[PDB]
């Protein structure tokens, strides 16, 4: 998983 | 500079009937950073109270994004993990150790008090430690205004942990908010330097709260305590919020002020 700063 | 606004989550810090914490790294600086994720299916307010914060022991808000029904808050990680985990089972830990924290915490909470926000919610699972072990006050999900415009407002919204709150939570309808978080503090030192907590909740049912009332110091987890950070537990854990100590006056107490923790 990953995001966006 | 292009990814630098990319992040992997690499790691469950946290999980409940809420949400998720995780752990967030850089895919181009690899900075840490911790990222609490609640599905909006509370959180407004949560967010504007974290904007008003900047404090080095109250864990740093760098911002929020959403994504439809998903709100992103980016806080500080704080790799040393949670107070909780540093308190040995029915021994604690090293007075000095406990007294440092305890600075912190004051520091932490005065300046909470200050800007007129109570936490409403402390204890040991709320406070964690960075990679220098120093505090940092944790979650704002139950934190509320009581002083704005120089005007304070009386609570009477039942809320905390029940081991951890003050008994005019449970006996009246309207209570001041900075004796309740006083009072919380209070049983942390406890569970800090005895490694159980006194009571299930402050009230005369409770055998062991009635104990203490009667000054039955020779019991767990008191006798487990010595006689100079007892006597500031005797000065915090008083039943009449208007007649318990204040932050000011707990910063006077002797053991508050007794060296006993070597630098790093
Ligand atoms: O480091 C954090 N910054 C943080 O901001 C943070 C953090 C942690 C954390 C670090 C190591 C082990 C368990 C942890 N938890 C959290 C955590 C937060 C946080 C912020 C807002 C609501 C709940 C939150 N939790 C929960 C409580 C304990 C665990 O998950």
């Amino acid at each position: 998983a990953s995001v966006s700063a | 500079v292009p990814f630098v606004e990319d992040w992997d989550l690499v790691q469950t810090l946290g999980e409940g009937a809420y949400g998720e914490v995780q752990l967030a790294v850089n895919r181009v600086t690899e900075e840490a950073v911790a990222v609490k994720i609640v599905d909006m299916k509370n959180i407004k307010k949560e967010i504007c109270i974290n904007k008003m914060l900047n404090h080095e022991n109250v864990v740093k808000f760098y911002g929020h994004r959403r994504e439809g029904n998903i709100q992103y808050l980016f806080l500080e990680y704080c790799s040393g993990g949670e107070l909780f985990d540093r308190i040995e089972p029915d021994i604690g830990m090293p007075e000095p150790d406990a007294q440092r924290f305890f600075h912190q915490l004051m520091a932490g909470v005065v300046y909470l008090h200050g800007i007129g926000i109570t936490h409403r919610d402390i204890k040991p699972e709320n406070l964690l430690l960075d990679e220098r072990d120093n505090l940092k006050i944790s979650d704002f999900g139950l934190a509320t205004v009581f002083r704005y415009n120089n005007r304070e407002r009386l609570l009477n919204k039942m809320c905390g942990t029940l081991p951890y709150v003050a008994p005019e939570l449970l006996k009246r309808r309207e209570f001041h908010a900075e004796p309740v978080d006083v009072w919380s503090c209070g049983i942390v030192l406890t569970a800090m330097l005895a490694g159980e907590l006194p009571w299930d909740q402050p009230s005369d049912s409770c055998q062991e709260y009635s104990d203490w009332k009667e000054k039955k110091t020779y019991l767990n987890p008191w006798k487990k305590i010595d006689s100079a950070p007892l006597a500031l537990l005797h000065k915090i854990l008083v039943e009449n919020p208007s007649a318990r100590i204040t932050i000011p006056d707990i910063k006077k107490d002797r053991w508050y002020n007794k060296p006993l923790k070597k630098g790093a």
